[PDB]
RNA sequence: ACAGGUUUGGUCCUGGCCUUUCUAUUAAUUCUUAAUAAAAUUACACAUGCAAGUAUCCGCGCCCCGGUGAGAAUGCCCUCCAGAUCUUAA
């Protein structure tokens, strides 16, 4: 690509982006599905964050980790 | 080759036993090279059209030797009876075009039980066989599945309200497109 | 309702532990509320508590 | 088809090192040692000659090393123990080839935890895979 | 090799066959032994043979020897918590010291097995990439899939030039 | 309480009936070779080496699990009408996880018609082979398992290799696995080649198939001709255990006959070539009594 | 990283102070920053053109 | 290398052969190249079907959900593949594309019916 | 290295060089098509085209990709991570 210190081209210096044609009956029914899908994926992301928290707590202060942490010191003594 | 149908007949014929005998076909063949060590790459192709490239290969010198996956006595001469490996081209003395075909014929014969090879003893894939898990068994269908409804109600095409249609058309003036209602259920063919 | 594959995964998870509960699992959307794009955002610096 | 044990002989100025080989490693030796073994009867052998390369000394040292061999039967007779061969392909099967004819000694041999063997760096390199020489893995003609 | 008294103890096999793996707490091993008397024969044989065996599999653990400082041979392990484990050896043989050390402070069979099983998980058979980390580079070589264009030529209907040419007309 | 192949009462008898033949168990294969090793051992050390070799050959003779035909997988998880013709081919999805067994992996398939179902066994095993290959498995079906190549491999008396290849290729609970196993079990007892499976790890499997097919005439006469009386009195006991309801099992109990007469009663009650079995038993008697 | 032969670059540190001072002293005021030409739809400060839907 | 920012993104690295695309599903940085340094490879995607007419797709769901809970973003083809698999709901882009395809088929049928008589 | 040639009236020993194998660039000679891989003199100076756009204004990215190896013996591997980015109440 270009750089921050490179000037733009002359063919696009005086160029503005143009939007395409918009179909309202399709755009609205697509935006509503967009929202219904984004809420679902947000809920799934929250579920995955909860699973990650559960696994991290099981790995930090788990009932399986404490047993080893105690039995190793016992055998050491 | 008069046979052209049974390559193994020549190996049992008399004109083979008096020429080669109990010795392999590459017994008296010696390949020339440049110094004390022959090259790691042998001749690519020894027969170009009708001309023979000087000293022919042990297989290519007598046209009655047909490379085929049926006559296993010929292919056995190129596989060590102890290690079961394939003899390489510098070891045999044949051209590469015939060595690749010999490797293919050996593999095809091993894939047909004609040529023996090592078969290791392999334990079963799974330690325990459990057909009760929900991976291979049937799962209780959803109430929306047994009813014939999509998994999500917003999967179907719903008609937006006329007020929302007008609100969109008021803001998207200039770029307005032809309207289109619900799409057909089944797509026809050509 | 959960997606089909994740629903099957959840139905197969607890089944191994001896849970015969055939109750339908649902995904909650309480914390899944999001603001539209027209909702203006804040411009101040966030406080790292 | 092979010799009994690995022979590392040192002639006047020719150092010969010959190792035992299975049925699949046929006469990968010097072009004169191969000529001698083809008339002797050895069909599988590996040999390396270092130092001098004189033909007469090479022949004399090869014959001396092949004559100073120790048969499994003679080893079993001198040790009063069974010479048990363990083929690597036959698994842990204790194959017996020579039996100690005579008085079978019931005294077990002293198991040395560290065998004081006289190894060679040329063999240590081959065991560790440090042989990066391009002339080592070259495909050559048959026997 | 050939030089030295025991050339066998300078081989990769000898250093790899020694199964002495300390725990994550041992940091320093100070071995103080003598050079006279029939008692320190075991300590001298241990220092001569088994020190490289332990040092090869414990590269992060310091191992320091001392000669003719105390009339009694001993070893001193300095743990991470500060506890000093003193092990006196006066008539112990070569293997007895190794077994005693493995019994007092070492990794169990299960401890080594779980670690060497967890290390196997990093190399996954399903991934793809170079031969250094993965078993397959390009999925073309799979027996069921489409072969590689450099090995098997693709038909004309699949070439991008034919699709770009049929769209021109 | 139906006796299964994994029951001890069947396994301990099958092991004794198979027997230990080290000269065939530890047989040099056709793989790479290396120079042998030599070491001096006493007689006690030789006996210890032989017993360790027996313990090792136990693992070689570990029996392969034989199961029944698994049920076909047919279950639809969802249906999407919008995907009626959006794709031409079907998408096969496989869950990769090293910490889970293969019997619990979700192998799903979205067909181009719009359905999302579970994959059949032939597709599940193929995908597991692709994403987790093991030595000895082919992704596609090998051509050697057809009738022509299989008949040729049987004529070349390679049934042990056929079994060791089929066990590695297919799952022991699939359909073609049982098909090929029964096909080779038909040929071995058609041609009288029971000796080829003497010391293999499939003798128990073929015996457990023969006791279910009630075809014991050929195996019994072949065991009698090899001077194997224990291997026949152990086979008749397996038959009696596997078929408790039967005249052969009831007459033996009501008579209290010994193991040597357990063969005669089985030859008289439910044997097809009973005259042949009786002639073979009499020929064994008139020879063994005179020679020993 | 951290070597014994590292040179104590001072110009790179002085340029930071120079540009920090020039950011605050020559800070463009919001008036001319948000000034707008209603004919060309071009910002005279930055040089960006406004979108077509906002015309 | 050192970046000024960026976010973890589970994308498809197109590493393959000419006229034979091959996408490796991988979680990597967002400012790194396509086939550059990555964090963890999860699955693979084969666009061209094999002899059985099947397009093989691989997903390591256990690590996928872990990374998504850790805060990794997804791309359009990754979301499309997840919707086709059933781990995520079907994408509205896929839905509207199916609707557009149905409308194109309907227009094709109408044109074929009007050009026949 | 399985090695071979080369000193001397001649032998042995010591000994250097070369040949034998494999890869890459240029030059000569010759030359028919496809596919795949790769296009490698220049940190010497550049004519010309394009490579950073998006958006109801705000803002966001603008050596990120891509390019090269002049300097640095620079470095490989290992602890700690300020700070920056994504989602959260953390
Ligand atoms: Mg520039
Ligand atoms: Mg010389
Ligand atoms: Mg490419
Ligand atoms: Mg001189
Ligand atoms: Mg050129
Ligand atoms: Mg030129
Ligand atoms: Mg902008
Ligand atoms: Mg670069
Ligand atoms: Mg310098
Ligand atoms: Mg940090
Ligand atoms: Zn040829
Ligand atoms: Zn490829």
């Amino acid at each position: 690509r270009k750089t921050r210190h490179d000037p733009p081209a002359k063919s696009k210096a005086g160029r503005v982006a143009t939007p395409p044609a918009v179909d309202p009956t399709e755009f609205f029914v697509l935006t509503e599905r967009y929202r219904q899908y984004r809420q679902t994926v947000r809920a799934l992301r929250l579920e995955f964050m909860s699973e990650v928290r559960k696994k991290l707590h099981e790995a930090r202060a788990g009932v399986q980790a404490e047993r080893k942490a105690q039995e190793d010191a016992a055998e050491h003594r | 080759s008069p046979y052209k149908d049974e390559p193994w007949k020549y190996l049992d014929s008399e004109e083979y036993q008096n020429r080669y005998g109990s010795r392999p076909v590459w017994a008296d063949y010696r390949r020339n090279h440049k110094g004390g060590i022959p090259p790691q790459r042998t001749r690519k192709m020894c027969i170009r059209g009708n001309k023979v490239a000087g000293n022919p290969c042990p297989i290519c010198r007598d046209q009655k030797l047909h490379v085929d996956f049926r006559n296993v006595k010929l292919l056995e001469q190129f596989v060590c009876a102890h290690t079961g490996i394939i003899f390489h081209a510098p070891y045999t003395g044949v051209c590469m075009k015939q060595h690749k075909k010999l490797t293919q014929a050996i593999q095809k014969a091993r894939d047909h039980g004609l040529l023996r090879y090592h078969i290791p003893q392999v334990e079963p894939r799974d330690l325990d066989f459990s057909t009760t898990h929900g991976a291979v068994s049937s799962t209780p269908p959803a109430p929306t599945l047994v009813s014939g409804d999509p998994w999500y109600p917003w999967y179907s095409w719903k008609q937006p309200p006329e007020r929302e249609l007008s609100r969109l058309r008021r803001l998207y003036q200039g770029r307005l497109r032809e309207e289109s209602g619900p799409p057909p259920e089944l797509m026809p063919e050509v | 309702p959960y997606p089909p594959l994740l629903r099957a995964m959840i139905l197969a998870q607890r089944q191994k532990y001896g849970d015969t509960s055939t109750e339908e699992p649902m995904l909650n959307l309480e914390r899944a509320r999001i603001d539209p794009w027209d909702y203006p955002a804040k411009l101040e610096a966030k406080t790292k508590t | 088809h092979t010799i009994y044990h690995d022979i590392s002989l040192k002639f006047k100025r020719t150092h010969i090192k010959m190792k035992k080989q299975p049925r699949g490693y046929g006469l990968h030796c010097h072009r004169a040692i191969m000529t001698i073994c083809r008339l002797i009867g050895i069909k599988d052998l590996y040999a390396k000659v270092s130092g001098s390369v004189n033909m007469l000394n090479l022949t004399r040292g090869l014959f001396l090393g092949l004559s100073r061999q120790e048969t499994h039967q003679q080893l079993a007779d001198k040790k009063s123990l069974h010479v048990v061969e363990f083929r690597e392909e036959c698994g842990p099967l204790p194959i017996v080839v020579a039996s100690p004819q005579g008085a079978l000694r019931k005294d077990p041999e002293p198991e040395d935890e560290v065998p004081d063997i006289t190894l060679d760096w040329e063999d240590v390199k081959a065991a560790q895979g440090m042989k990066r020489s391009v002339w080592s893995g070259l495909k050559r003609a048959a026997t | 090799p050939m030089k030295g008294r025991f050339p066998i103890r300078r081989t990769l096999q000898y250093l790899g066959q020694g199964d002495v793996v300390f725990k994550d707490s041992v940091k320093v091993m100070t071995v103080n032994y003598n050079t006279h008397g029939e008692l320190g024969e075991g300590a001298r044989k241990f220092v001569f043979f088994n020190i490289p065996q332990i040092q090869y599999k414990n590269p992060w653990v310091q191992i320091t020897m001392f000669k003719n400082m105390t009339p009694s041979p001993f070893l001193r392990f300095y743990l991470d918590s500060g506890e000093q484990v003193l092990v006196d050896v006066e008539s112990k043989s070569n293997k007895e010291i190794v077994e005693h050390i493995r019994k007092i402070l070492g990794k169990n069979e299960e401890t080594l097995e779980k670690e060497e099983q967890e290390k196997k998980q990093l190399s996954h058979p399903a991934h793809f990439g170079p031969r250094k980390y993965c078993l397959r580079e390009c999925m073309c070589e799979v027996e069921g899939q489409v072969p590689c264009p450099g090995l098997v030529p693709l038909p004309k209907e699949m070439t991008g030039k034919y699709k770009a040419a049929l769209k021109a007309t | 309480r139906k006796p299964t192949f994994m029951d001890e009462e069947v396994q301990n008898i099958l092991i004794k009936m198979t027997g230990l033949d080290l000269q065939k168990i530890f047989k040099p294969a056709l793989q790479e070779l290396k120079p042998p090793t030599y070491k001096l051992m006493t007689q006690a050390q030789l006996e210890e080496a032989t017993k360790q070799a027996v313990e090792a050959a136990k693992v070689r003779l570990k029996m392969p699990p034989v199961l029944e035909e698994r049920a076909p997988i047919n279950d639809v998880l969802a249906e999407d009408k919008i995907l009626e013709g959006t794709e031409t081919a079907k998408y096969v999805f496989t869950d990769i996880s090293y910490s889970i067994p293969h019997r619990e992996r979700f192998i799903v398939v979205r067909e181009p018609s719009g359905t999302l179902r579970k994959a059949s066994w032939e597709e599940r095993d193929r995908m597991i082979q692709v994403y987790f290959p093991r030595e000895g498995r082919r992704i596609l079906t090998p051509v050697i398992f057809k009738e022509e190549n299989l008949q040729t491999m049987y004529s070349q008396d390679q049934h042990v290799d056929v079994l060791n290849l089929c066990v590695a290729q297919f799952e022991p609970d699939s359909a073609e696995y049982i098909k090929i196993h029964h096909h080779t079990y038909e040929d071995i007892d058609k041609c009288g080649k029971y000796d080829l499976l003497r010391s293999t790890r499939h003798f128990g499997g073929m015996a457990w198939y023969f006791v279910n097919k009630k075809k014991i005439d050929g195996l019994l006469i072949d065991q009698i001709q090899r001077d194997l009386v224990s291997d026949a009195t152990s086979l008749v006991h397996l038959y009696h255990i596997l078929h408790p309801d039967g005249q052969s099992a009831q007459e033996a109990k009501k008579q209290g006959a010994e193991g040597l007469h357990l063969i005669k009663v089985f030859a008289k009650t439910e044997a097809q070539k009973g005259a042949y079995i009786e002639l073979t038993l009499q020929a064994y008697q008139e020879a063994f009594i005179t020679h020993s | 990283m951290a070597r014994k032969k590292v040179r104590p670059r001072l110009i790179a540190e002085l340029a930071r102070r120079v540009r920090a001072l020039r950011e605050q002293r020559e800070r463009p005021r919001d008036s001319q920053r948000y000034a707008l030409d209603y004919e060309t739809m071009m910002r005279p400060h930055s040089g960006n053109r406004l979108p077509m839907r906002a015309w | 290398r050192a970046y000024r920012g960026g976010h973890l993104t589970i994308r498809l690295a197109l590493g393959g052969c000419t006229n034979r695309p091959f996408y490796r599903i991988v979680a990597a940085h967002s400012k790194c190249p396509r086939d550059g340094r990555f964090v963890e490879q999860l699955g693979s995607y084969d666009p061209l079907p094999n002899s059985h007419g099947e397009k093989l797709v691989a997903l390591n769901f256990d690590r996928i959900r872990h990374w998504i809970g850790c805060g990794a973003h997804l791309s359009k083809p990754v979301e499309k593949l997840l919707g086709l698999s059933g781990f995520y709901p079907l994408h509205p882009m896929m839905i509207t594309n199916a609707e557009r395809l149905r409308r194109k088929r309907a227009r094709e049928v109408l044109l074929a019916s009007q050009k026949t008589d």
